[PDB]
RNA sequence: UAUCUGGUUGAUCCUGCCAGUAGUCAUAUGCUUGUCUCAAAGAUUAAGCCAUGCAUGUCUAAGUAUAAGCAAUUUAUACAGUGAAACUGCGAAUGGCUCAUUAAAUCAGUUAUCGUUUAUUUGAUAGUUUACAUGGUAUAACUGUGGUAAUUCUAGAGCUAAUACAUGCUUAAAAUCUCGACCCUUUGGAAGAGAUGUAUUUAUUAGAUAAAAAAUCAAUGUCUUCGGACUCUUUGAUGAUUCAUAAUAACUUUUCGAAUCGCAUGGCCUUGUGCUGGCGAUGGUUCAUUCAAAUUUCUGCCCUAUCAACUUUCGAUGGUAGGAUAGUGGCCUACCAUGGUUUCAACGGGUAACGGGGAAUAAGGGUUCGAUUCCGGAGAGGGAGCCUGAGAAACGGCUACCACAUCCAAGGAAGGCAGCAGGCGCGCAAAUUACCCAAUCCUAAUUCAGGGAGGUAGUGACAAUAAAUAACGAUACAG
RNA sequence: CGGUCUCCAAUAGCGUAUAUUGUUGCAGUUAAAAAGCUCGUAGUUGAACUUUGGGCCCGGUUAACGGGGCCUUUCCUUCUGGCUAACCUUGAGCUCUUGGCGAACCAGGACUUUUACUUUGAAAAAAUUAGAGUGUUCAAAGCAGGCGUAUUGCUCGAAUAUAUUAGCAUGGAAUAAUAGAAUAGGACGU
């Protein structure tokens, strides 16, 4: 290609979107914004193939353009806004907030929150580093820099940052016994307690994540969330606590609430 | 696939003039303007040398039996 | 261009077609089921073949192996919903001992010719295809649908049918239009 | 013309590659900028993304630090006395990085005749005397403070930045460079 | 092969043998061809040649309308509704098609950028720069005068705009560093005059630390109880850096630091068209994020040894310096050495070789296919070279040459269906030059416009699923 | 001379033509194939031996089976830091409490024979394959759907496995290699 892309195949989308594979030949792709187009859920199916509110893009833009959603507390009228992880969805006219996080499935799940819940997010400390005439800042997931950062806040650490003023009001440390988030692999969407970090200079540290049902698994740092002290996170989960239960369970309690 | 018989080296003669070259590059172990200018007979004969040594056709069996015989 | 649409043949050419015995089965099968063609034995038996050799499959696991015991049972599940499999007889074991015959007695011909509705299998064949035949609330014009147990009880003349308190066809009120005439 | 691609090249192993794509703009060269003395032209060039680009076809005055001092002044360029990939770039006078060339010496001069008040109001005196320790400079410089032309080195690279900065050799760079000379 | 049939003589058995009977897939072809669902369309190794039509344009309240445009109007004597044309901004580098070249190349997995560019999105980020607001150093559209046989050809003259082009100020305090009039000879002091944001270039400095105590030389600062005393003294990240950042001195045909626009009319009063002030759009330096790009580390390709030595004169291996590059790098230049690969198959040759995810077969090992719905690479008849732009070596952009080939008044002009249809390549053959942006998503100044991308339907039984052509009786005849 | 039939096969499908090597695991006297003989580089292959045995403890499966700890001459070493067990003791009732000593564990710096092989984990896009649920009228399929309903509405899913080699992390120490102390230029030290 003589530059960059700007049509996404349905096959080729992220499997997670649960995309109909003869709805048509194309998927929206995720504009440029906060989230890699791998791991951002678009608007378009977020209203569409998730709440049903609207049943077709030309819809969903009428929706937009009425600027009845909000991302983060801010208005966005792009059909192809990537919303990801941890992001806040306000719609005031129905009256609800959701909050993006992954299911045990390994999806985006529609997951309804209160509005003192909805003031505030998460975000994963990527970088920390000084800035020009010597002002720190912060840079988390989602490519919120931050400036004037709390001198112990280092990477990987969790900040609880305020929607309204986009400043950190409070923040976790990574360390042995915290509550933790799987963002990736085979184990995305699980929920544990950190039990050891492996690290190894020059390459990808692992680490350690035992779940409420004892058990173990391991997974590259990159994809662990520090979501708060066991017990105590500082979101709402979703159903199911981010436990993975197996295949016969899954029939027996499918058939014992059926 | 390199030099194998075309529809019409006619068409491609330039073509066909690179493979020379790196024949002459490949196998030379066994044989030992600026047109984006304001204003644009040595030329000719370029023109007339370069396209005969580039097309001569294989001389045919035939051919290759009458010299035999006629030596 | 839009994703491609799977399909797949419901059913395979014998290793042998010219079998005398196997001759005199089939005209066994279509005689008794009165079956249009071979086809239909055909696809009958590949059918039984991929659940049979699933179930070998399965067997040759290690017993207690969560994928034995998974696909066992839905498998079981399954063969008894539709009702070949008899529910005395739940293990992989007699999957294995399942016939043709099984599963051809639950096509709706057969289930329509026993039930009495059809005085023989043509009959209820011809019935089934005039859309005289109705399952539950639907009617079902296809002489290869397979009925299930809790189906079984609910098949009955379909209530548009002239048989089933609809107004006459068109041959009996053309014949008694030119009889007041 | 010009490309920087490495496809053209043989393989280590001495193989003779086949042509795999025509040349990319991506791998692009232009022509060099042989900088020369003179009064000063230069012109832009638009290079990849937005960025310029900047080419010194002449130049005859440039920024020269002094480092012993920590002092730096503009200053002419009288020519070049040595370079050393290439002496046909001393010959025709080219003016490139790591060329040596000689500077007029006045602006320095000026600058420390003012900052010790010694020879190569109350508050000058105190100066003086007070920076009077460090005056002393090594012998080499000072003789050609005496001549009028000092020994330099380009640190820039004119081809590039338009700029013809350098800094003037001492101590071992200049014992070399005069052995050399 | 298996099974089954037949022959092996004067006959019948038992062997053995022989012939025929197996299979899907693939190519071509023949006959038939009623219904429902569903779906495909290559092939002369000819990436051979194409008539005709279409396939990329785009405007919101929010850049520029005295169209001598439309329609309303005294809701305006600066404009304001809508709005052709043109300028401006963006896109056209996406998509679609084909597999020609290509044998450690592409490609798959897995690495790196402490080796570099990055429009746009997202978040931060700029009191240090006539102003009740500067010019044609200026033009289109437009008015008018014309040339050519001909084209998306254009000449002269007259006009007028900007978020075009080019210019240019106006806003706190403090601190620090220089140069320093003058007083006075001190342990000196000092009016004043300067400089400091950012961007580029160069030179230098800081960016500490495995843990504890002393004596002096020089400069020299706080303090007391005039004796001597002097404590808590500032430094982030990485496995690692000359990293982030900061500081000093200069440098620049040298940048940036809002002369822009929509809606609305709030608050102070010394009552002035005084001062102040709301919600947005568009721009702008740098950093980060995102979409990307470039190069890159390890392993992995079919046949060929009757291809055994190859590369190095004209870069082959490596060092030093420079040039160029967005940047590393023999990528190129100059000087140096003689290096580099190889029977663990280099090098050369063949390939009807784009690679993979996959497809078929098989009991397992294997064998073969993979142009073809997705990912990645290359191309637009063949070579060569480029403007623009963040992004092209672009071809539905430009320029040469080669081969073809259209118009012509013979002076000249215009070409690229391996895009969607539809033709030639034969003298023997095969989908409609159909409808639509309603869904998918893409583009734009943008909800609205555009999209042969895509969808709808039509058209040789491609490949697949279901499934009609009769059911129930009586009578008659015949063995 | 004149005059103007029966059966078999498939079935909305059917026919015709061409085409369609042994690693596991081949053979080499008499019916393919052992080179006239020896030497010899590459390549392939290559005798044995180094911690075995014994005695206890814990908790797991269905008396067998495996998983860990100690002891047996068997512990990697050194330094720093963090926390602190146990052990001594005072005092108040096995638990708190005073003051010492601080093992183990954790973290980092220093110290270091290298592989082959194998266990397990991460990674291998989606589509495809296998495969769970789902009365598309059945089916091929698709990822849909399901349940109430005067009125408002509630609700389950879109599972799971596979993927060679190479790279990464990890437990093993059987097997096959690799290095060490020999002119001691060897090891340790309060
Ligand atoms: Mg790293
Ligand atoms: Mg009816
Ligand atoms: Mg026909
Ligand atoms: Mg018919
Ligand atoms: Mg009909
Ligand atoms: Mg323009
Ligand atoms: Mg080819
Ligand atoms: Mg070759
Ligand atoms: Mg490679
Ligand atoms: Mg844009
Ligand atoms: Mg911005
Ligand atoms: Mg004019
Ligand atoms: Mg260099
Ligand atoms: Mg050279
Ligand atoms: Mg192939
Ligand atoms: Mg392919
Ligand atoms: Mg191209
Ligand atoms: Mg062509
Ligand atoms: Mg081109
Ligand atoms: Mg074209
Ligand atoms: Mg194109
Ligand atoms: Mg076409
Ligand atoms: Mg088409
Ligand atoms: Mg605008
Ligand atoms: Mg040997
Ligand atoms: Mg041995
Ligand atoms: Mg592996």
């Amino acid at each position: 290609a003589r530059g960059p892309k700007k049509h996404l195949k349905r096959l080729a989308a992220p499997h997670h979107w649960l995309l109909d594979k003869l709805s048509g030949c194309y998927a929206p792709r995720p504009s440029a914004g906060p989230h890699k187009l791998r791991e951002s859920l678009p608007l378009i199916v977020f209203l569409r193939n998730r709440l049903k509110y609207a049943l077709n893009g030309r819809e969903v833009k009428a929706i937009l353009m009425q600027r009845h959603v909000k991302v983060d507390g801010k208005v966005r009228t792009d059909t192809t806004y990537p919303a990801g992880f941890m992001d806040v969805i306000t719609l005031d006219a129905t009256n609800e907030n959701f909050r993006l996080v992954y299911d045990v499935k390994g999806r985006f799940a529609v997951h309804r929150i209160t509005d003192e819940e909805a003031s505030y997010k998460l975000g994963k400390v990527k970088k920390v580093q000084l800035g020009k005439k010597g002002v720190p800042y912060v840079v988390t997931h989602d490519g919120r820099t931050i400036r004037y950062p709390d001198p112990n806040i280092k990477v990987n650490d969790t900040v609880k940052i305020d929607l309204a003023s986009g400043k950190i009001t409070d923040f976790i440390k990574f360390d042995a016994g915290k509550l933790v988030y799987v963002t990736g692999g085979r184990n995305l969407g699980r929920i544990g307690t950190i039990v050891h970090k492996e690290r190894h200079d020059g390459g990808f540290d692992l680490v350690h994540i035992k779940d409420s049902l004892d058990n173990t698994f391991v997974t590259r740092l990159n994809n662990v969330f520090v979501i708060g002290e066991q017990g105590k996170p500082y979101i709402s989960l979703p159903k199911g606590k981010g436990i993975k239960l197996s295949i016969a369970e899954e029939r027996d309690r499918r058939r014992a609430q059926q | 696939g390199t030099y194998r018989k075309r529809f019409n080296e006619k068409a491609r003669s330039g073509h066909m003039a690179k493979l020379k070259e790196l024949k002459r590059i490949r196998n030379k172990q066994f044989t030992r303007p600026n047109a984006n200018a304001e204003i644009l007979e040595e030329e000719k004969k370029m023109k007339k040398r370069k396209l005969q040594e580039l097309f001569t056709p294989k001389e045919s069996k035939v051919s290759r039996l009458k010299k035999k015989r006629l030596d | 261009p839009r994703a491609p649409r799977t399909y797949s043949k419901t059913y395979s050419t014998p290793k042998r077609p010219y079998e005398s015995s196997r001759l005199d089965a089939e005209l066994k099968l279509a005689g008794e089921f009165g079956l249009k063609n071979k086809k239909e034995i055909y696809r009958i038996s590949f059918q039984l073949s991929k659940i049979r050799r699933a179930a070998r499959d399965l067997l040759t696991r290690d017993e207690k192996d969560p994928k034995r015991l998974f696909e066992g049972n839905a498998l079981i599940r399954r063969l008894v919903r539709v009702g070949v499999l008899s529910e005395d007889k739940k293990k992989l074991d007699y999957v294995l001992a399942l016939k043709v015959e099984d599963f051809l007695e639950r096509r709706l011909q057969t289930q329509v010719y026993k039930l009495g509705l059809a005085k023989s299998v043509h009959h209820a064949r011809v019935l089934i295809t005039q859309r005289h035949i109705a399952v539950g609330k639907q009617i079902v014009n296809i002489p290869s649908f397979m009925v299930r147990l809790d189906s079984e009880k609910h098949i009955d003349f379909a209530p548009t049918s002239p048989f089933g308190g609809a107004r006459p066809g068109r041959v009996a009120r053309r014949n008694a239009a030119r009889k007041a005439e | 013309g010009i490309s920087r691609d490495s496809r053209h090249k043989r393989s280590a192993t001495g193989a003779k590659r086949a042509q795999f794509r025509k040349k990319r703009k991506f791998e692009l060269g232009r022509q060099p900028a042989n900088t020369k003395i003179g009064a000063k032209r230069i012109h832009s060039v638009r290079t990849r993304g937005g960025n310029k680009k900047y080419r010194a076809l002449r130049i005859e005055t440039g920024n020269f630090s002094w480092a012993s001092e920590g002092i730096s002044k503009k200053t002419r360029i009288a020519g070049v006395v040595y370079h050393p990939s290439n002496n046909e770039l001393v010959r025709t006078n080219t003016l490139t990085k790591a060329a040596i060339v000689q500077i007029d010496a006045t602006p320095f001069r000026q600058w420390f005749e003012a900052h010790y008040g010694q020879t190569l109001s109350k508050n000058a005196e105190r100066k003086w005397a007070a920076r009077a320790a460090s005056a002393k400079i090594e012998s080499s410089v000072e003789s050609q403070f005496s001549a009028g032309r000092l020994y330099a080195c380009i640190s820039s690279r004119p081809g590039q930045s338009g700029r013809c900065d350098g800094y003037i050799l001492e101590g071992e760079e200049l014992a070399f460079y005069l052995r050399r000379l």
